[PDB]
């Protein structure tokens, strides 16, 4: 039948009616650098990137200061 | 009317059956809509069917038989259907009646075949009401006989005196006997 | 229609002896009144909602006398009036309350799965500003958390409303589950935690559970046995059933051949 | 205006040729096939039919055609009508009636002539012999074209179409049982029609009649059926039970049956999606997970982009409940990405397990998942965060600090720590050894697999099951070659 | 009446479904006997050898 895909597609059209090409470009900012790259490895990459997005993003330079204190 | 209502289950599990009667009567209306709702009440229906406490066995036997072929095998349904005792049902185009009498006839002639090779000894008990409800529709189809299935069912039932009343009123007797023998030689 | 019925309705009678005869009388009257929902003439909504009310308070007396089959009976009968084709029926104020009592029953009978699948209809956004509405779902959420401490600390938060005793009944019927789970003892435990988790000095648990679980008691400590002490098989039987499986493989590979 | 006027005639009758050729090839092919033996051939043209339907679903055909292009609606099949023999004059008439409209112009309309479509079936559909199959192959293909554009007061006309369809066939039937290929097709066709006016049903009013009688219409089908049509009719009922049911005491475990052989390369996927959605409410970690994931890995045929996105959303939603949430990796499409964009931040925030901040964060930008309604799986998730968190603790080390890890989990207290830990132990989803010596609670917490520990009893069921699958796969490489060698 | 054109009808159609099962038996026998004729052809071939 497959005719049940119509209201879903209309729903997608509504989602496109919400904002016009905003998330497309906003996420294209990242995707242009993420283009041509395997999306399998990008899972752990985005995981760690979002995990360290809050605090201790680098922390590699802090180790030297943590040598004498720890 | 009701669909997911569990009230009739509690009413079926309830004593003083006088209020259970019309509840079951209304249950017979929605039983075609949903047969899954009676599934939990099946056991209790069987319980009240076993004992002689309730005055009407056919009321429970009908519900049981109709919910059984909806749930399980046609055999268990046919047991209470033929064990419903005295039952008055007019001819209808509904699926239920034609199917249960279909299985009734099929199992009947099945038992006839099983008892065909055993002329004497270890004879299985046969109820009279079965012969009655079979011969009722049998005669109903034997009115004008429609000049086709009369001798067919007469032969398939494997009964001795059944085809003697079939040849009482008929057209072209030699043709009927020729067709009969032609049907008998091919089986 | 038949009579007032409002006289003994609002009146609270401690004795249910007369309430039983009144109930039977109500059954005799409602007998020919067609309990099942009827859309005929549409003017029957008055006697339908009246019957709904008297069956609601009848369910109140039913849960007052602590009758398990009767409660679910009247709840199943009222569920007919609760779920109907016509939405013209006005929402009662005690509807969500008695439904809450139904949630209490489902929680007490370990039917809480059916409660989880019932969680969809209750947020109808009818009121939502009442704490009593969000009470059962939050209590069951705390049940999913498993913490009995939050419930005990929030036990004093319950208003002057009279179902607090029924909440105590809920705690009473879940206490065997809580204590049963905490006393499982896969290995062993120390009494200092038992003092905190278990109830007060009243020797109900140390008495009942002693004759229930049937375990051994040491020097003020709970000992656990039959834990991972199970001896494995001799490998002979599974080899035989594996041989049977090989036979089945011979069948399935070659049967039709 | 002059340019568009001169260029006006060529575009509209573009599909006409290939459509006429399509209906001629399909109709003439099928009829010309099963004419000799109808009962022999079974569902040979079925896949072709469903393929043509799925192909004609996306049709861009009618756009500017709303004006006087509707002249194709009054005309119809007209193959060998009113008489069985002497079809030569009608073979001439086939060219004639097409030539009539091809002279100068023709009188056309839209909403004028509609209802009297039942004139021919009152006497003879086509040949007075093959009427049911020729009749359905006549009416049913052109009906969705006329019933297209559901909006703009076509609802009443759609109701007329309903009662007409019923009265001519669906009400009960033209005869007791057809017992042929046209019936086997009639199942999925009538089902497709049910899905077609399902939207009209759910649009404004509710169901007091049709699908309730569809049970009696279902059992009217005998139990000797392959239950393909029965299952298709079960799908619409299950979909009608999808939004609001809440009673699991019956149809769950009652609706279970022998489950005969059905593939269709569709119904498996959509029905597994349905029962998966139904079984996702009790949060099944074992069955529902793998079977819905497999269902997601299935149905490559048409579109996994716009269909499987929903079951994927549900998939990851019920996946993050276990504490371990896999993201989108192998499948690359510009749909599921945008669909998961608002949910990505929070589903990534699941593993972190921060109650205080994310409690406000969710409700802050939350739109769609809170538009799912009645805040159910999310009000479960809010306090599921601490359970997945303590599960992450179960995957973490043994020794529990009264300060460090208590601050890390943002919960500091002696009692509730060991209490909630014990509540994680009683679940049976993990392994821990409860011991009290100095007042500290340790654990063995061994996650080690079955390697070199009771190996036989370990992979026994795996070997049996996998060998069963490979063996039915052997059957799958057995029977179809026989289906190849049947005619030769 | 409503039997011979109803009950006997659905009985004959049940017999048609029986004809479908026996059609499965039929073409199974067909492809089995074709494979049989193939193996017999190869056996006759090595017999010629």
């Amino acid at each position: 039948m497959s005719e049940k895909k119509q209201p879903v597609d209309l729903g997608l059209l509504e989602e496109d009616d919400e904002f016009e090409e905003f998330p497309a470009e906003d996420w294209a900012g990242l995707d242009e650098d993420e283009d041509a790259h395997v999306w399998e490895d990008n899972w752990d990459d985005d995981n760690v990137e979002d995990d360290f997005s809050n605090q201790l993003r680098a922390e590699l330079e802090k180790h030297g200061y943590k040598m004498e204190t720890s | 009317m009701i669909t997911s209502a569990a009230g009739i289950i509690s009413l079926l599990d309830e004593d003083e059956p006088q209020l259970k009667e019309f509840a079951l009567h209304k249950l017979n209306a929605v039983v075609n809509d949903f047969w899954a709702e009676i599934s939990e009440s099946v056991d209790k229906i069987e319980v009240l069917y076993e004992d002689e406490g309730f005055r009407s066995r056919q009321f429970a036997a009908l519900v049981a038989s109709k919910v059984f072929y909806h749930l399980g095998a046609f055999e268990e349904s046919l047991n209470y259907a033929l064990g419903a005792g005295d039952l008055f049902n007019v001819n209808d185009n509904s699926e239920y009646v034609e199917t249960i009498i279909a299985k009734c006839i099929d199992h009947y002639t099945k038992q006839c075949v099983e008892n065909a090779d055993l002329p004497e000894g270890e004879k299985k008990p046969i109820d009279q009401r079965l012969e009655g409800i079979v011969n009722k529709m049998f005669q109903r189809c034997l009115d004008d006989h429609k000049y086709k299935q009369a001798i067919g069912i007469a032969l398939e039932t494997r009964r001795l005196d059944v085809f003697e009343k079939t040849i009482l009123e008929s057209n072209d007797v030699p043709g009927m006997l020729a067709y009969s023998l032609k049907l008998c030689m091919s089986l | 229609m038949y009579e007032q019925l409002k006289g003994e309705w609002n009146r609270k009678s401690p004795n249910l002896s007369k309430c039983g005869e009144e109930l039977g009388r109500l059954k005799l009257v409602l007998l020919e009144l067609n309990f099942l929902p009827t859309t005929g003439t549409k003017l029957t909504k008055q006697q339908l909602i009246l019957a709904r009310d008297i069956l609601e308070i009848g369910a109140q007396w039913s849960i007052l006398r602590k009758d398990i089959p009767s409660f679910e009976r009247y709840m199943a009968q009222l569920k007919c009036y609760y779920f109907d084709y016509k939405e013209q029926l006005p929402e009662s104020a005690y509807m969500h309350q008695l439904l809450g009592l139904n949630l209490l029953f489902l929680l007490s009978q370990n039917r809480v799965a059916e409660f989880h699948t019932e969680l969809e209809r209750l947020p109808a956004k009818d009121i939502q500003t009442n704490v009593y509405i969000k009470h059962p779902v939050s209590l069951e959420q705390y049940l999913m958390e498993g913490s009995y401490n939050k419930v005990f600390l929030a036990k004093g938060n319950i208003p002057a409303e009279s179902y607090t005793f029924f909440i105590d009944i809920l705690l009473d019927t879940i206490r065997d589950e809580i204590a049963g789970c905490i006393e499982k003892a896969y290995e062993k435990i120390l009494f200092t935690e038992a003092t905190r988790i278990l109830f007060f000095n009243t020797p109900k648990k140390m008495t009942d559970y002693a004759k229930k679980r049937g375990w051994v008691l040491g020097p003020n400590n709970y000992y656990s046995f039959a834990s991972q002490q199970q001896k494995p098989e001799d490998t002979t039987i599974p080899s035989t059933e594996l041989a049977k499986q090989v036979i089945e493989y011979a069948r399935q590979l070659e049967m039709i051949v | 205006p002059p340019g568009g006027g001169e260029q006006e005639p060529p575009p509209p009758p573009a599909p006409q040729d290939v459509e006429m050729k399509e209906e001629a090839a399909t109709g003439g092919g099928s009829t010309g096939e099963a004419d000799g033996k109808t009962a022999a051939a079974a569902a040979e043209h079925s896949q072709r039919e469903l393929d043509t339907v799925t192909l004609e679903d996306i049709k861009e055909h009618v756009k500017q055609l709303e004006k006087a292009v509707s002249g194709k609606e009054p005309r119809f099949v007209l193959r060998a009508l009113r008489m069985l023999p002497s079809t030569s004059r009608r073979l001439n008439h086939y060219v004639l009636y097409k030539a009539v409209q091809g002279f100068f112009t023709s009188n056309n309309a839209t909403r004028d002539f509609l209802l009297p479509f039942l004139e021919e079936p009152m006497d003879t559909e086509a040949d007075l012999q093959f009427r049911p199959r020729t009749g359905k192959a006549a009416s049913t293909p052109l009906l969705p074209e006329v019933e297209a554009y559901l909006q703009l007061l076509v609802v009443i006309f759609m109701m007329n179409s309903k009662r007409y369809k019923e009265a001519q066939k669906i009400s009960d039937d033209l005869m007791q049982k057809i017992s042929t290929q046209n019936r086997r097709a009639l199942d999925l066709v009538a089902a497709k029609c049910y899905y077609y006016h399902a939207r009209v049903y759910e649009f404004l009013d509710k169901l007091d009649v049709v699908r309730s009688f569809l049970h009696a219409r279902l059992r009217t089908a005998t139990l000797r059926h392959d239950a393909d049509g029965q299952a298709t009719l079960l799908n619409l009922l299950l979909r009608n039970y999808l939004h609001y049911s809440l009673y699991d005491q019956a149809e769950k475990l009652v609706s279970k049956s022998v489950f005969p052989e059905q593939a269709n390369n569709n119904e498996w996927a959509r029905y597994l999606y349905y029962t998966g959605r139904i079984k996702a409410i009790q949060l099944e970690y074992s069955e529902a997970r793998r079977t819905m994931t497999n269902a997601l890995r299935k149905a490559p045929q048409h579109t996994a982009v716009g269909f499987k996105q929903t079951v994927h959303k549900l998939l990851i939603v019920v996946e993050l409940l276990l504490g371990e949430i896999p993201d989108r990796l192998q499948f690359r499409q510009p749909s599921l990405k945008r669909s998961l964009m608002p949910y990505f931040l929070l589903t990534q925030a699941v593993r972190t397990g921060n109650l205080a901040k994310f409690n406000q964060v969710l409700d802050q930008f939350g739109e769609k998942f809170q538009a799912d309604g009645t805040y159910t799986l999310i009000i479960r998730l809010r306090h599921n965060v601490i359970k997945t968190g303590v599960r992450m603790i179960s995957l973490s080390y043994s020794r529990i600090s009264l300060a460090d890890i208590a601050q890390k989990l943002q919960l500091d207290s002696p009692e509730d720590a060991e209490f909630i830990v014990a509540k994680a132990i009683r679940d049976g989803v993990i392994e821990a050894s409860i011991n009290h010596e100095k007042g500290y609670v340790q654990s063995k917490e061994m996650i080690d697999i079955y390697s070199t520990r009771e190996p036989q009893l370990a992979f026994h069921q795996r070997i049996s099951f996998c060998l069963d699958i490979h063996n039915m796969s052997v059957k799958a490489m057995r029977f179809p070659p026989k289906s190849y060698n049947k005619d030769l | 009446l409503e039997e011979g054109k109803a009950g006997s009808g659905l009985r004959q159609y049940y017999l048609s479904k029986i004809e479908e099962l026996q059609l499965i038996v039929n073409d199974k026998s067909q492809n089995l006997r074709r494979l049989q004729a193939q193996r017999n052809e190869l056996n006759a071939k090595v017999r010629l050898l």
